[PDB]
RNA sequence: GUGGGAGAGGGUGGUGGAAUUCCCGGAGUAGCGGUGAAAUGCGCAGAUACCGGGAGGAACGCCGAUGGCGAAGGCAGCCACCUGGUCCACCCGUGACGCUGAGGCGCGAAAGCGUGGGGAGCAAACCGGAUUAGAUACCCGGGUAGUCCACGCCCUAAACGAUGCGCGCUAGGUCUCUGGGUCUCCUGGGGGCCGAAGCUAACGCGUUAAGCGCGCCGCCUGGGGAGUACGGCCGCAAGGC
């Protein structure tokens, strides 16, 4: 066991599942949750509810590892990222900051048929 | 809307050449790495043309960014 | 390409009395100077075609005026072809 | 003969002497390639907005100088293979153009 | 001719960052993925998500446009070289040297062919999972040619403005790109919109003519049979005229 206390919280977000990995201030993960990692199993996972409770997991099991103050990195443009930030926001966690990394490239490959019209 | 400010209102003189001049580069860059478009630098179309170029080179220098990750959020 | 010391030298060389750009004889010759210029240019940049028809349409041009030459003065079309090396 | 600017940002961790010896090998290509050096600012040590070869920093150095066009090319490729040349950017010069004035 | 201008016009070499994939490492655990819902698939040989390092290929986010360039097809990171066209000012030179253009010659998106390479992502065919009455499809997981490079072929197209080229003539208004000027504005070259006169079957066109004229080329002659058959020419072939 680590004790941290002081961490980082990557909200990964698609229109399938929201995942949320928990590392430390070098960015080694120390505990994750997500749709499935709850009950969820098929599009209910995509769910922002489903959102909500893989964020409160992660929170919590970083609890455990005796977490307190936590800086937000959001990935992904899915339903309900916003309510995993709203979750870890009040999860007793404390939120320093968040933040939007979702990638995007300049154009670099062909996406696949469905997500074409766009490359 | 955009009647916020024009970055070219903000300084009076100076090289849309100059590549090296960060300082008043990076004012036309937005929140994140972006190019401001028309709308927001206030430049003319030519302007504008050449102020794209000199701000690729100084990304490619160093001095610029291709792009930023987004605060708050 | 071509500064503008190699084109007054070509000029001041064809020119038929001093002063004078653009007679039929000069435009030929620079003609001449800027088509050899593009095949060397194309001889390496096979591949190059736009500028290709570029020369197409010099050549012609040039054609045109020697061919006005030779209808007005005979003895003047000769001459500059002899001395430019024309006729390929 | 053109006008040109050679930027060279080189590695910031440089001690005086190894400095020195990347200067000298630049002042060395330039001649080799015949450029006159019109000018130069020399910035130094500065912040970079993206990292550079895993540095944060980067020195930077900036001639102006004239040279043969036909040679530009390759002097560049020759300043770029020393080990602690991180970025090589030779523009042709231009006159500045204004914008508020 | 001289002095300038803008430009993804072309060619060669270089180079930049973002992302995808793969490999290496760390940390980490039971799922990830995907859909209408799913399943195949992937993961305890540790995936997904996260940090670090590396390899490789392809394409260039913002700028970006209602924009620009090009005869067209078409052209978009940045840098240098090589190079085509074009516009403006001066009104300096030649003195009708002009226009068009059957044939010829060249260029000609994609797909396709040949010989080498390359191969990240995508993906005909194919292999699967679903859906369905069936589903040789739509959706999902894979995947070969191919997509990329070189060289040589092929010569098609809703190759579209479905509008051949050139010149003269016939209200304006408005937005715009780019020159020049005595720079409210004027003037020249493009790109759009609305509209005089006029045209048009209509829709619409209207100084970017689909108006008024002259020159030259191409083409049409009811629908089908048919872009077929036969012949010829070209092509390695597919196939083209
Ligand atoms: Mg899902
Ligand atoms: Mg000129
Ligand atoms: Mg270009
Ligand atoms: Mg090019
Ligand atoms: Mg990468
Ligand atoms: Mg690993
Ligand atoms: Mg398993
Ligand atoms: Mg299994
Ligand atoms: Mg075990
Ligand atoms: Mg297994
Ligand atoms: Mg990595
Ligand atoms: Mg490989
Ligand atoms: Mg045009
Ligand atoms: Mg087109
Ligand atoms: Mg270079
Ligand atoms: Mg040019
Ligand atoms: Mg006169
Ligand atoms: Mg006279
Ligand atoms: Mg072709
Ligand atoms: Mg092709
Ligand atoms: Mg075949
Ligand atoms: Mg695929
Ligand atoms: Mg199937
Ligand atoms: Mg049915
Ligand atoms: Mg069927
Ligand atoms: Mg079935
Ligand atoms: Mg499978
Ligand atoms: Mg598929
Ligand atoms: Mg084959
Ligand atoms: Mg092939
Ligand atoms: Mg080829
Ligand atoms: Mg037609
Ligand atoms: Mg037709
Ligand atoms: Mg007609
Ligand atoms: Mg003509
Ligand atoms: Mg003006
Ligand atoms: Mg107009
Ligand atoms: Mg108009
Ligand atoms: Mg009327
Ligand atoms: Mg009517
Ligand atoms: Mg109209
Ligand atoms: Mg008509
Ligand atoms: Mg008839
Ligand atoms: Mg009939
Ligand atoms: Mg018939
Ligand atoms: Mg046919
Ligand atoms: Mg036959
Ligand atoms: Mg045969
Ligand atoms: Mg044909
Ligand atoms: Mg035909």
């Amino acid at each position: 066991k680590r004790q941290v206390a002081s961490g980082r919280a990557y909200i990964h977000a698609s229109y399938n599942n929201t995942i949320v990995t928990i590392t430390d201030p070098d960015g080694n993960p120390i505990t994750w949750s997500s749709g499935g990692v709850i009950g969820y199993k098929g599009s209910r996972k995509g769910t922002p509810y489903a959102a909500q409770l893989a964020a409160l997991d992660a929170a919590k099991k970083a609890m455990a590892y005796g977490m307190q103050s936590v800086d937000v990195i959001v990935r992904g443009t899915g339903a309900g990222r916003e309510q995993a930030i709203r979750a870890l926001q009040a999860s007793g966690l404390q939120v320093k900051s968040i933040v939007d990394d979702t990638p995007v490239p300049h154009n670099g490959c062909r996406p696949k048929k469905k997500f074409r019209k766009a490359s | 809307p955009s009647r916020k400010a024009k970055v070219k209102a903000t300084l009076g003189e100076f090289d849309l050449r100059d590549y090296r001049n960060v300082e008043v580069l990076k004012r036309f860059l937005s929140e994140t790495g972006k190019i401001l478009p028309r709308r927001r630098t206030g430049l003319s179309a030519k302007e504008q043309r050449i102020l794209a170029k000199t701000i690729k080179r100084a990304r490619i220098l160093g001095l610029l960014p291709f792009t930023e990750k987004l605060v708050r959020k | 390409p071509i500064t503008k010391e190699e084109k007054q030298k070509v000029i001041q060389e064809f020119a038929r009395f001093p002063g004078d750009t653009g007679s039929t004889e000069v435009q030929v010759a620079l003609l001449t100077l800027r088509i050899n210029r593009l095949s060397e240019h194309l001889k390496v940049h096979k591949k190059d075609h736009h500028s290709h028809r570029g020369l197409l349409m010099m050549v012609g041009q040039r054609r045109r005026l020697l061919r006005y030459l030779q209808r007005e003065d005979p003895e003047r079309y000769r001459a500059l072809i002899e001395k430019l090396g024309i006729r390929g | 003969m053109r006008r040109y600017e050679v930027n060279i940002v080189l590695n910031p961790n440089l001690d005086q002497s190894q400095l020195a010896l990347e200067k000298e090998i630049i002042q060395r290509a330039l001649e080799n390639y015949g450029a006159r050096v019109e000018k130069v600012e020399e910035l130094g040590l500065r912040r970079l907005a993206y990292p550079i070869a895993k540095d944060p920093q980067g020195y930077f150095l900036w001639y102006q100088v004239e040279m043969p066009e036909d040679r530009v090319n390759d002097l560049a490729r020759e300043l770029r293979i020393r080990d602690n040349v991180r970025r090589v950017m030779v523009v042709k010069s231009q006159e500045p153009f204004l914008a508020n004035a």
